[PDB]
């Protein structure tokens, strides 16, 4: 009832969740893509694959 | 399987005969016992009957409902005490249970959807009919309209699958892998809502805070699982598409779990706090589920069973306190250890289970989702540490604050705990531990 | 065939049963190295070393066969991993050496 | 050890007497569920 | 009223305290308590948990362990790798030769 | 057919008029049947006890006269260029015919007259207008094969039909906006087939046939009257209002089966985007139906207390209860129906 | 057989045995519906629900009779429907050519490495 | 000790539904007899077969 | 979350339902005139 997109609220909400989600979702995509690239290229011998049983 | 269905159908007339409230649960408890004997299931479907089967996955979820739906009758004895349309109330649960049994026991995807949502309307009557506070309207719509808004588009995604597969049966679907981006969003955004996901959870705190005790049980007990159960059946043929957008869901749920835990610490309502605790754990369930690994799948199935029993359990205790103190706010509810010390024991055990305390079945499932997530990416250790830390931060605040301090001053005299309440709490927690012995069955559905 | 389901269902269950046998043939080999370390200490490195060599080989063969399929792994998926693996082997040699 | 040409009934495949009793008179044999499922998948595949 | 030192020491079997199952008919309240306990506890938990324990081996997990030993002995004696790395023997397979593939994406 | 022997005639001549239209093998023959239908409805619609009713008799007349006039205009023009009742390749001249027919049925862009004439109709009049009068117009549109014009009406019909209905409190005016939405589903079902449309129309008329009686039997015309309405068993009142959910097409009830078959065929025909706009917009329609159920689902109300008794007609109520029973339990009879396969 | 002949696929052989509830579900479903409908009418009029059983028997009897009649017509419609498909297949053997049944040996489709 | 009365006599009706429910599905298994003792994993040896089919 | 969720959506939907009310609060002539405009455009395109 007393909420208004006043910029302070947007600035509050922006850094509150959206960027932690965006920055961290970016980190997950980045790290897995690098790790995935090795596997697709055939870099890691099956001896050295981590979490064989996950 | 029809043994269960026809048993329930012929128990419908018991709603009409008078002075049959208590004879109903016994028929509802006895059938659970009968259902408890027919466990000879496997990964593949078994006991076919015209379209109704059951595998190890469906069995545990069905048996969970029969147990929970039976406890609803114990918990809602106030409806019997005031003859507040008890006959209609009974018919609502008997109908609701039948929809659940069919939903899990359905072998074809179209049926699952057919009874998926259809169970909603018996729930919607439950909230409006027997809810106290005026907000059951403004919470009645949220439950109905979030679900319908995202389930109706799912119906299109289901039909588009006939024209390719030619059938709905789950086993025949797994042979295919689809590549269409929108179809992925038309069979998971419909279940991501009901899990719920962190950003689309706005209905959950409203439905649970306003619904009656019984409605709180089933809403937290089985409705949050129909979203989870549905995913377990439809990521089988969305494996390829799941890899392109999973990182979006994992991040949201993981970060969503942490942020909600802080929101839990700033709550002041018992019902609200327990409801927000549901989103916290359901974030881990969804996170591990989308990891798609053997552990993340078996673990997710386990935790859904355990969490439902617990969160359903914790809604008993809030109702017990609310029934006497008359207010559900934390400020009113203090030092209950000094009014109802016998009750405080059950507060602890159910509370401890919620924070993944041993030897509960909850810790077995949580160990596994944690394993799958870590294997998915070592970066997930950051919040997965925070989320498990804060998942106890509010649980202690829930338990300690409501039980420990000095008693409220304005409270008027009220009855002490009754045997019914204690028996209700035992049936919630005691299976939640003994199930660890035979996790053999309620874990390896794959 | 690509259209019959009973024959696929026959093999999927057979694959799953063989998976259990192969899951725990690893488990037995782990228990051997488990037991040798307890029955041979303090001088257990010399004696468990061969047993662990048996164990690590089994894990890799286990991981080459059922590995990286996740849940929903079935006869079709496992067999198709093998077909892709073999093609890569003749083209790029054994895995771990990279592509050409 | 199984005799040369002997077909055990499904309940014969288990040790404890109580478990023999349950599988014989309380539960469907594993063959039954296996071979019903084959039929149902056969008919369902014919739909598509 | 003005109860006495013996109205508190000579409990009147006239009023009754309810066990939470009914508040009007005393015999009904005890009657529901007794039956509810029996099914929920004497059957679901005692008989159920007992029956669970002696449930037949339905997942074929005990059976596997027997295979894991027999299957291991036969192949440890047979000079074959203890876990076969091939779902079907590689020589039995018929690879599509390179020209057939035509740049199809190959993954590991 | 309520007051005099004359009302009996006008009803029959309405049936004959509609039949002549849908059995006519040429535009001109079809147009005649519309004229027969026109004067069969007006006397049924005009009653001088109401200042409002005569106004309703007007707006309908001016609209329908214009529609038939423009309809005949294009039909003459259509066969002036093709010399056939049919056009080999659809073009503007066929669009004009479509525009008239939509106005004849009050589709979205030309629906304005339709709710605005519902203030001054008895409930039994609204049923004749809502259900039967939409047969002849919509059934001729099946002949014309323009997509975009028909497609536009659907998109606007579901939208305008829903959003407009939120603001009403008069049940007669509310049902009009509700009917505009169901009209949108028909036209969507009409670009794909007719057998679906014939099925869907029959179910739509069925539900409206039910809801009209409940208001007609108890003479309710405003939302407040629902809360003030007295019923012996609040269980009974609770169950009667469970027909609105079927009118909302919720699957546990019979009223979804019609919506269901329209999606299993639209999806089969790859019209995915349409269904999104339609099914999504139906929620808003489902909304104000629940606003009616506020008077039933909650089931203890503050009500005026100078009534203890229900005075109701038997035969209407006798037929209404039968129809209501299927409207809640009609789903398991889909097995019997063999018109979808 | 290794062949995919569409006409063979449609053509029946009598092997299938219809379920037990199949020839009785429509009669029994309508019969119960008729009785239940009669139960409302008394309830709606606040009459004892089992009073005037004459109407129950009529609605139950009428339900069964209607169910059996329409069920009889249903099978004719289904029997005719397949007959149409079989005839149309025969008329256009080119548009529904016999195709050979591949097996997984002679195909190479992708797999999804979860990792 | 049960604390059951004549009202539980109505319980026979739900138990009636159980037997009827049991009967149908049992009747359904008798309709499932075309892979019965014929599958590759349980199929009887070709020749000199048991008179009564398993299950 | 509820700015893009419900409470605002309702505040917008109700606001439009007000606007459609005024669009329905006109003389019968205006609506028919709107129809005639549509016809005239189709006729004009016919000559082209
Ligand atoms: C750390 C913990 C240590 C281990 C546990 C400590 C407690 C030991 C209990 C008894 C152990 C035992 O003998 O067998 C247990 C028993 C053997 O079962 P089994 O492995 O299937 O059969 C073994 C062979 O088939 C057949 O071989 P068998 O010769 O062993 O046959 C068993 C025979 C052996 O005879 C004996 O039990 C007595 C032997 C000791 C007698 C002392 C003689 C010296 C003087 O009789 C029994 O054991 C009957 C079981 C009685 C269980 C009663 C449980 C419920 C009441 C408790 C509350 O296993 C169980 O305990 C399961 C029963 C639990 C059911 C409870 C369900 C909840 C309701
Ligand atoms: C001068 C008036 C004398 C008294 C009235 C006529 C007496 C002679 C009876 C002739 C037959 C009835 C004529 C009549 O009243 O019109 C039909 C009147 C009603 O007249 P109406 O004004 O409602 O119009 C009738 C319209 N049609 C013909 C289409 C039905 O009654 C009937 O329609 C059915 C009953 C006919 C028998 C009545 C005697
Ligand atoms: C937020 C508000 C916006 C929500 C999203 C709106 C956009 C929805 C997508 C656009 C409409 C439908 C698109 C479509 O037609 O998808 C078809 C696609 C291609 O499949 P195919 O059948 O092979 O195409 C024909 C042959 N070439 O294959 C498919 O996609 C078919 C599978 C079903 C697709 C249903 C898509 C609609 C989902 C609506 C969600 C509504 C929002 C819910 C929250
Ligand atoms: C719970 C009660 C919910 C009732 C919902 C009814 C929907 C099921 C239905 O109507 O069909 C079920 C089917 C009956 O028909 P069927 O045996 O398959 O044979 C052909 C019939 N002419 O029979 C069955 O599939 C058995 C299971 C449902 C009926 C018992
Ligand atoms: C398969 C197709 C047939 C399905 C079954 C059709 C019949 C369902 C309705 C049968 C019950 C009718 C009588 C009844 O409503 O139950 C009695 C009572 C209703 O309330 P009350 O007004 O006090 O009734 C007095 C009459 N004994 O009972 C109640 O309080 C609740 C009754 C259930 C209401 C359901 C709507
Ligand atoms: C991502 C964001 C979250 C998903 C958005 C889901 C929207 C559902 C919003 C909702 O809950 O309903 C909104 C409204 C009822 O809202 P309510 O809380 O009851 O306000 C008080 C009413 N007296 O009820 C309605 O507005 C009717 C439902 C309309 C929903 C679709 C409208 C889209 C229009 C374009």
């Amino acid at each position: 009832e007393h909420f208004k997109p006043t910029g302070k609220s947007f600035r509050t909400g922006l850094f509150a969740v959206v960027l932690p989600i965006a920055l961290y979702a970016w980190a997950l995509k980045a790290e897995r893509d690098g790790r995935e690239e090795k596997y697709r290229t055939g870099q890691v011998a099956y001896k050295d694959r981590q979490f064989k049983f996950i | 399987m029809l043994k269960i269905i026809f048993f329930l159908l012929f128990l419908i007339p018991f709603c009409f005969i008078n002075n049959m409230y208590w004879m109903v649960q016994i028929m509802m408890f006895f059938i659970s016992f009968i259902f408890l004997l027919m466990n000879n299931f496997m990964n593949y479907w078994s006991e076919i009957s015209y379209f109704l089967g059951c595998d190890m996955l469906s069995y545990g979820l069905i048996l969970l409902s029969l147990w929970i739906c039976s406890l609803m009758l114990l918990a809602s004895e106030m409806i019997n005490k005031h003859n507040n349309y008890k006959n209609l109330f009974l018919l609502n649960i008997i109908i609701l249970l039948l929809l659940l049994i069919l939903t899990f026991s359905s072998m074809s995807l179209f049926m699952f959807y057919l009874f998926f949502e259809s169970s909603l309307i018996p729930t919607l009557f439950l909230i409006l009919g027997w809810g106290y506070q005026p907000e059951r309207l403004q919470a009645g719509l949220y439950l109905l309209f979030y679900t319908l808004l995202v389930s109706l588009p799912m119906l299109i995604g289901i039909f588009y699958l006939m024209n390719k597969i030619g059938s709905m049966n789950f086993y025949l679907m797994n042979n295919f892998m689809f590549n269409y981006d929108l179809l992925y969003f038309c069979l998971l955004c419909a279940f991501l809502v009901k899990m719920p996901m962190f950003l689309v959870h706005l209905w959950l705190p409203k439905a649970h805070v306003e619904a009656p005790v019984s409605g709180s049980m089933i809403l937290a007990g089985i409705m949050l699982k129909l979203g989870g159960y549905g995913m377990l059946r439809v990521i089988s043929f969305l494996q390829l598409m799941n890899l392109k957008y999973s990182f979006v869901w994992i991040s949201i749920s993981l970060v969503g779990g942490v942020l909600v835990s802080l929101v839990c610490l700033r709550q002041t309502d018992l019902k609200a706090l327990i409801a927000y605790s549901s989103v916290a754990h359901m974030g881990i369930v969804l996170s591990g589920l989308l990891t798609m690994t053997y552990w993340g799948l078996c673990g997710s199935y386990t935790l859904m069973i355990a969490h439902g029993l617990c969160s359903s359990g914790l809604f008993c205790l809030a109702n017990v306190s609310y029934e006497r103190l008359g207010s559900r706010s934390m400020l009113i509810n203090k030092g209950l250890l000094n009014f109802m010390p016998s009750m405080t024991l059950w507060w602890f055990l159910l509370s401890s289970a919620n924070m993944a305390a041993p030897p509960t079945l909850n810790l077995l499932g949580e160990i596994y989702l944690l394993n799958s997530i870590v294997s998915w990416s070592w970066i997930s250790m950051i919040l997965l540490s925070f989320l498990s830390f804060f998942s106890a931060a509010y649980t202690l605040y829930l338990y300690s604050f409501s039980q420990h301090g000095k008693l409220f001053s304005g409270v008027y005299s009220f009855s002490s705990g009754k045997i019914r309440e204690y028996l209700l709490m035992l049936l919630h927690w005691l299976p939640l531990n003994l199930l660890i012995l035979k996790s053999e069955s309620f874990m390896l559905w794959l | 065939y690509t259209d019959d389901a009973v024959c696929r269902f026959e093999a999927d269950q057979q694959f799953r049963r063989d998976r259990m046998v192969d899951n725990e043939i690893v488990n037995i080999l782990r228990q051997r190295f488990e037991d040798c370390t307890l029955y041979e200490a303090p001088d257990h490195m010399v004696k468990c070393r061969p047993l662990m060599d048996q164990y690590e080989k089994a894990t890799e063969n286990w991981f080459i066969k059922y590995g990286d399929l996740g849940g929903y792994a079935n006869a079709k998926t496992a067999y198709m991993k093998q077909k892709h693996r073999l093609i890569w082997e003749r083209r790029h040699g054994p895995v771990g050496s990279g592509m050409k | 050890e199984i005799p040369e040409g002997y077909e055990p009934k499904h309940w014969e495949y288990e040790k404890h007497p109580i478990s023999r009793f349950i599988s014989r008179y309380i539960l469907n044999s594993d063959q039954q569920n296996y071979e019903k499922s084959l039929h149902y998948l056969y008919e369902e595949n014919e739909k598509a | 009223t003005s109860l006495t030192t013996e109205d508190f020491a000579n409990p009147s079997p006239k009023n009754w305290q309810s066990y939470g199952f009914d508040y009007k008919d005393q015999v009904e309240d005890r009657k529901a308590t007794k039956s509810t306990f029996f099914v929920t506890v004497t059957l679901c938990l005692v008989w159920g948990s007992f029956y669970w324990a002696y449930l037949p081996d339905t997942q074929f997990r005990n059976w596997a362990q027997r295979e894991g030993f027999l299957e291991l002995r036969r192949r440890e004696l047979a000079g074959v790798d203890l876990v076969s790395p091939n779902y079907v023997d590689p020589a039995s397979i018929t690879l599509p030769s390179d020209e057939d593939l035509g740049d199809t994406e190959i993954i590991i | 057919m309520f007051n005099n022997s004359s009302k009996i005639l006008f009803i029959t001549i309405m049936i004959i008029g509609t039949l002549i239209t849908v059995t006519s093998n040429s535009w001109l023959g079809a147009w005649m049947g519309l004229e027969i239908n026109l004067l069969s409805f007006i006397p049924l619609l005009s009653d001088n006890n109401n200042l409002m009713s005569t106004e309703a008799s007007l707006k309908y007349f001016l609209t329908q006269v214009l529609a038939s006039t423009v309809l005949l205009f294009s039909s003459i023009l259509l066969m002036l260029k093709n010399n056939m009742n049919n056009e080999i390749n659809e073009s503007f001249t066929s669009m004009i015919i479509m525009s008239a027919l939509l106005l004849k049925s009050g589709a979205a862009p030309f629906h304005f007259w339709f709710p605005n004439m519902m203030e001054g109709l008895t409930w039994m009049n609204a049923l004749m207008l809502m259900t039967w009068q939409k047969i002849a117009p919509l059934m001729l549109i099946s002949y014309l094969n323009i997509k975009y014009l028909l497609l536009i009406s659907v998109i606007l019909s579901v939208i305008i039909g829903a959003i407009g209905g939120l603001n009403q409190t008069s049940l007669r005016k509310l049902m009009a906006f509700s009917s505009i939405n169901h009209l949108g589903w028909m036209l969507s079902s009409l670009m794909i087939s007719e057998s679906i449309w014939l099925i869907y129309f029959f179910f739509y008329s069925f539900l409206s046939f039910v809801l009209t009686f409940m208001f007609n039997i108890f003479k309710l015309f405003h939302l407040n009257q629902l809360f003030s309405w007295f019923v012996n068993s609040k269980i009974l009142k609770f169950t009667l209002f469970m027909n609105f959910l079927s009118l909302g097409g919720l699957p546990p009830f019979l009223g979804f089966l019609p919506k269901w078959l329209v999606i299993q065929q639209l999806t089969l025909c790859n019209q995915y985007f349409m269904l999104t706009l339609m099914m999504m917009s139906t929620l808003i329609t489902l909304f104000f139906y629940l606003r009616i159920c506020y008077s039933a689902f909650m089931m203890n109300y503050f009500e005026n207390n100078w009534i203890m008794k229900m005075n109701m007609n038997s035969i209407n109520y006798n037929m209404y209860m039968i129809m209501t029973f299927f409207s809640i339990f009609g789903l398991f009879l889909i097995s019997l129906f063999y018109f979808m396969f | 057989s290794a062949v995919n002949d569409p006409l063979e696929l449609l053509t029946n052989k009598g092997t299938h045995e219809p379920s037990f509830l199949s020839p009785i579900w429509n009669p029994i479903a309508c019969g119960v519906a008729g009785v239940g409908a009669a139960i409302f009418i008394n309830w709606g009029f606040r009459k004892p629900v089992f009073s005037g059983i004459q109407k129950h028997i009529a609605f139950g009897a009428i339900g069964v009779g209607a169910g059996a009649y329409f069920d009889q017509k249903r099978n004719e419609y289904l029997a005719k429907r397949d007959a149409v498909l079989r005839h149309y297949i025969e008329l256009h053997p080119d548009d529904f050519p016999v195709k050979e049944r591949k097996t997984y040996g002679q195909v190479l489709e992708s797999w999804v490495p979860v990792r | 000790v049960l604390g059951l009365d004549k009202r539980a006599l109505w319980g026979a009706l739900p138990l009636l539904g159980f037997a009827i429910g049991h009967f149908l599905d049992k009747k359904e298994t008798e309709r499932m007899t075309m892979f019965r003792d014929k599958s590759a994993l349980y199929g009887r040896p070709a020749g000199s077969e048991g008179k009564a089919p398993s299950w | 979350s509820e700015y893009f969720g419900g409470q605002h959506l309702y505040q917008k939907l109700s606001m439009y339902s007000k606007t459609l009310f005024l669009m329905h609060n006109n003389s019968l002539k205006i609506y028919l005139l709107l129809f005639v405009f549509w016809i005239l455009i189709l006729l004009i395109l016919l000559f082209l």
